[PDB]
RNA sequence: AGAACCUUACCUGGUCUUGACAUCCACGGAAGUUUUCAGAGAUGAGAAUGUGCCUUCGGGAACCGUGAGACAGGUGCUGCAUGGCUGUCGUCAGCUCGUGUUGUGAAAUGUUGGGUUAAGUCCCGCAACGAGCGCAACCCUUAUCCUUUGUUGCCAGCGGUCCGGCCGGGAACUCAAAGGAGACUGCCAGUGAUAAACUGGAGGAAGGUGGGGAUGACGUCAAGUCAUCAUGGCCCUUACGACCAGGGCUACACACGUGCUACAAUGGCGCAUACAAAGAGAAGCGACCUCGCGAGAGCAAGCGGACCUCAUAAAGUGCGUCGUAGUCCGGAUUGGAGUCUGCAACUCGACUCCAUGAAGUCGGAAUCGCUAGUAAUCGUGGAUCAGAAUGCCACGGUGAAUACGU
């Protein structure tokens, strides 16, 4: 049966399904290479399944929403790691030791009154 | 079939209103769908707090509006008549459409 | 502000809503593309006849209590000072200090 | 430095609003204008009735006004001959039918507005401010108040230079949000100018 | 500027005065406060004293002036130089 | 700082070489937060240099790296109006940082047609001690050599 | 938080005197609707019309004109006569009181001493024993999971397809909004004065204040505000009050502050194609279709909104060109032709098209901001508003270098 996972990163949310298969990867009804023209995004997506070495032994069905490119790739990481946990529990310490399981909570800070940006101040003169 | 939309600045009051409406509708015999919570609206204001100059000293205020939807299916002629006569609490805006 | 300014605002509102319909009809005549340029000339000459205070653009938003012509907010009808004063006493329903 | 309004910071926590109606953008300014006129009028007539707060509510195309007073008998009149005339004038002002309710304030020495008004009246009648401030603090504390602070500032005693003086007893933790604080102010027009009075009263934690 | 479909702009009282002057010979110069009014070919040969804020500057309309407005020929600022 | 609380932040490896040091180089070369441009530029230059050399990108980059990195620097120390120039050692991580920074800054100042060509030419020159980066390293070494009388 | 007229408080000219804005008395009285002449308008004069509405037929009076004064009016002066409100030291860790004791006394102790903390935070000892305002906690938002409800929101497993979650359907999932759990130095090891605490490790989404906001003690600067408002005293009353038109606040040998756009190849230009968040909408937002190169014009659905409109995100990616030149960089100034708002774009609005093509090749002495989703860079929305942002207030994309130390 399909094993489920959910990932979130920045402003992006992704949902992942994993089943036995011959290595197919589908994202938003498109191939892996079609969706992400950037190579870093590709290695980002493929890191978890390569650490445990079941690349061609599984089939992945993924959709994403919101954010940009790297945020969507990070959400995909989080979802695939959670689905792999739900498919096998003996791997938990291995992926925790690689930092894949921690959810990245870094957001963007709000603008504040009196400042040009979150932290940049206007130019100050003594006289 | 009836749509009912409730608006309020406070959620406790509107929750009590929705509870009494749905219980009244269900005691008549019709069936209900809901309540469904629609997105809350936030309106923000920023003002200067000094009578003269001092640009960087300001206050910021917020108004929240809560909104929920209830659907009545298989209505009885007694159901609607009991629905108007409910006399919902003041401070809750009620819209009923068929 | 001065009482004269408030009197002027009241008079401007009166003239505007008294002449609204006639201004609308003359402006509609002028704005039309299928017409006679002689009729357009007559309508232009007639539009100038009305008192200037009947234009809605001649009115300035002001605080309902003090008459301050700067810092208005359309939602409440008050300037910043009076909005803060009333809002701090709980006289404006649903309004409170924000933080996010 | 300056301090935040004690009432404003607790509206979502312990203190309730004085107006409890809903409206869209097209009605909002008119509703506040009518409320302002109604409150100003009821303040004008009922000065010698010791009214603390006027709560205005708008059920549907109508209005309901509840006044809190320490002398309900003088407000009511003779078998209600005054409530009806006040109701009719409010209906005239607001443009809708009205209904008026009277709420009695037990122990009127525990309400900040009443104490402020009393101190203002005493200052108008040429009473030494220390005398009145000490009486206010003693009267409030004898009735079980957990704390009270009373501040008077201005051109005290007709001096050439103004100053500020205050007295305090008990606990008045203004930085604690959940605490119950009643804060209110008043102004006195003496022969030399204005004198401002502020009162904080601390009642309970939750 | 002024949209083509609306034509030019002229003041009714000024137009009346101009016509009454032209039909009755070249009379005295015409005082006016209207500076937003464009110049018509009927105005040629006339002398119009336009207000500038404090006084009335005489303008003698020629065939070259048709199309512009009267206020273009009555400066409102006085400046000689610095130092 | 006065507190001494910070630690160290994690860096990702480069896309198609599996190396952290190249990722640091790309970060040093990046401007305005446009990482893709910097990584494409460095990849093109490394490919061109590997073609014109024949060894690889990795050890060619390394060989250029030993020829620019420093071994001892100076620090100022005010005494009575003037300053001591005291010589101190450099940690290896700082050695790598200074080498890369000097390399990039020297390469940015050239008259070629593209930044990739500039970087490739400069780094090939530095692989055998001919560029401005090695001149800066020699100057630092000489200045640190002069003032060793204060090296406690 | 937005000066063409108005705003307007200033200038010139033309006009008023119980008065532009309230109360008191006497008299002729509907309220309003079209009108004409003179005038820049203020205003003056004139022409028809409804002349009522509860009403003891006495009228009371929504509200128009005249006559006097008691008065109205003042953005006139004094923030060094004042209230209220705000800036700053400074989100710095401080500031006091009752009783007792010490000193002739101003005063002192407590609040000092050893450790420790972000902290007058905590533990121990102590002629002090207790208490208050401050610190911390209670409040909002973000990061993990749980339960309830499924429309306008969702589509894992099934049936049909015009390939449109489009339809039938499902309540698993994203999501929405109410209610809960969770993080507490809780556990393990070592140091420590068995204390407070400090260094490390396990589990976990998160570890020692997890991140951000709100919250500003006693007071200082006779700090700012009589022009938001309120107010003592002084001052003017055919004028320092009032109405109207036109002008000015937009000037221009010069000096400074805060910004935007550049001086290019990590780029300019052309063609094709991906991925957001937050917000507003009825004298309003405005699709589709037609015309125009363009700003726009005509007709006209839908929406008081998870439904409709605003409204294709940009940097990015692939292909081609330009090949270091004051240039296919830069877009100031100037000429011609228009659009829209508005009674009215001369002084003095924004925008479109054609033509023109200035200084500028990285900036002297000096000087500013920033410790992470930060700096840097790229787009989007809102208030004010008939029209008029490079400013202000908010929202997301990409995403660094360095901190040995005092
Ligand atoms: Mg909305
Ligand atoms: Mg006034
Ligand atoms: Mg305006
Ligand atoms: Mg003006
Ligand atoms: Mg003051
Ligand atoms: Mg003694
Ligand atoms: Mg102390
Ligand atoms: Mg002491
Ligand atoms: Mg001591
Ligand atoms: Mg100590
Ligand atoms: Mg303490
Ligand atoms: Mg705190
Ligand atoms: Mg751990
Ligand atoms: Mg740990
Ligand atoms: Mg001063
Ligand atoms: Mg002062
Ligand atoms: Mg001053
Ligand atoms: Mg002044
Ligand atoms: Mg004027
Ligand atoms: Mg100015
Ligand atoms: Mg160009
Ligand atoms: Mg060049
Ligand atoms: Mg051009
Ligand atoms: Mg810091
Ligand atoms: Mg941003």
């Amino acid at each position: 049966n399909q094993y489920y996972g959910t990932g979130r990163r920045k402003s992006s949310a992704a949902r992942v399904f994993i089943k036995p298969g011959n290595g197919k990867i589908v994202i938003n009804q498109r191939s892996l290479e079609q969706y992400f023209g950037r190579e870093t995004a590709r290695m980002v997506v493929r890191q978890p399944l390569e650490l445990v070495d079941m690349v061609e032994k599984l089939d992945l069905y993924i959709t994403v929403k919101g954010g940009g490119i790297s945020g969507q790739a990070g959400a995909i990481r989080h979802g695939i790691t959670r689905a792999l946990m739900e498919y096998d529990e003996s791997l938990r310490s291995e992926l925790r030791k690689a930092g894949f399981v921690t959810r990245d909570a870094r957001q963007v800070e709000r603008k504040k009154v009196g400042l040009r940006k979150a932290r940049r101040r206007p130019q100050f003169s003594k006289r | 079939r009836i749509r009912i939309r409730l608006k309020a600045f406070d959620h406790r009051l509107i929750d009590q209103a929705t509870a009494e409406i749905v219980e009244t509708a269900k005691r008549t015999g019709a069936q209900v769908r809901g309540p469904i919570p629609l997105p809350t609206r936030k309106e923000r204001f920023t003002v200067l707090i000094s009578p003269h100059v001092n640009k960087d000293a300001r206050d910021q205020y917020e108004i929240r509006t809560h909104l929920r939807l209830v659907d009545i299916v298989e209505p009885t002629e007694k159901t609607v008549d009991a629905l108007m006569r409910l006399d919902l609490a003041a401070g809750v805006d009620v819209q009923i459409s068929l | 502000a001065k009482q004269s300014m408030k009197a002027r605002e009241v008079k401007r509102v009166a003239l505007a809503d008294k002449y609204f319909a006639k201004r609308a009809e003359l402006k509609a005549i002028i704005s039309d593309v299928n017409a006679s340029d002689e009729d357009r000339w007559n309508a232009v000459l007639k539009l100038q006849t009305l008192p200037r205070d009947s234009s809605p653009s001649r009115q300035r938003n002001r605080c309902r209590q003090t008459g301050r012509p700067h810092g208005f907010l359309r939602k409440f009808g008050l300037s910043r000072i009076k909005v803060r004063e009333a809002a701090m006493r709980g006289e404006i329903p649903g309004l409170k200090k924000a933080s996010w | 430095g300056q301090k935040v309004h004690p009432n404003g910071i607790r509206l979502g926590i312990v203190k309730p609003w004085n107006s409890t109606w809903f409206a869209n953008t097209k009605e909002f300014a008119d509703n506040l204008d009518s409320d302002f006129k109604v409150r100003q009028y009821l303040t004008k007539e009922l000065a010698k009735a010791s009214v603390s707060r006027i709560v205005i509510e708008r059920p549907a195309k109508s209005i309901r006004v509840t006044i809190h007073t320490a002398r309900p008998g003088i407000v009511i009149g003779k078998k209600g001959e005054d409530v009806e005339k006040l109701r009719k004038v409010v209906a005239d002002i607001a443009g809708v039918p009205a209904q008026i309710n009277i709420a009695e304030v037990r122990k009127p020495e525990l309400d900040a507005k009443l104490v402020a008004d009393s101190i203002t009246s005493q200052l108008e009648r040429r009473v030494m401010f220390r005398r009145a401030m000490k009486r206010a603090v003693q009267n409030a504390m004898r009735l079980g108040a957990k704390g009270i602070k009373v501040e008077v500032s201005g051109r005290l005693g007709g001096a050439e230079i103004a100053r500020t003086e205050w007295y305090r007893e008990g606990r008045v933790p203004l930085h604690t949000l959940r605490a119950d604080i009643d804060y209110n102010t008043s102004e006195a027009h003496t022969t030399y100018g204005v004198i401002g009075v502020k009162v904080w009263i601390f009642k309970g934690e939750i | 500027p002024r949209s083509l479909k609306k034509g030019p702009f002229i003041d009714l009282h000024l137009l009346k005065k101009v016509e009454k002057a032209v039909e009755s010979g070249d009379k005295k110069p015409l005082r006016t406060w209207s500076r937003r009014s464009t110049i018509f070919p009927n105005m040629i040969g006339l002398t119009i004293a336009v207000h500038n804020g404090r006084q009335h500057v005489p303008v003698f309309v020629t065939d070259e002036m048709v199309g512009h407005k009267l206020g273009e020929f009555a400066p409102t600022r006085t400046y000689r130089g610095h130092a | 700082p006065r507190r001494r609380v910070i630690g160290q932040r994690k860096i990702l490896p480069d896309p198609k070489f599996g190396s952290e040091l190249l990722a640091k180089f790309v970060n040093i070369l990046m401007v305005d937060g446009k990482k893709s441009t910097a990584e494409s530029i460095v990849y093109s230059a490394l490919e061109t240099l590997a073609q014109r050399s024949g060894k690889s990108e990795l050890e060619a980059f390394e060989v250029a790296l030993e020829n620019v990195r420093p071994t001892v620097e100076v620090k100022s120390r005010r005494v009575g109006g003037s300053t001591y120039q005291v010589p101190v050692e450099v940690r290896p991580v700082r050695r790598n940082a200074l080498a890369m920074r000097w390399i990039v800054e020297a390469a940015r100042k050239r008259g070629d047609k593209s930044m990739a060509l500039r970087l490739a030419n400069e780094l090939s020159d530095a692989a055998e001690n001919k560029g401005t980066a090695v001149k800066k390293r020699e100057d630092v070494h000489r200045m640190a050599e002069a003032n060793k009388a204060f090296a406690h």
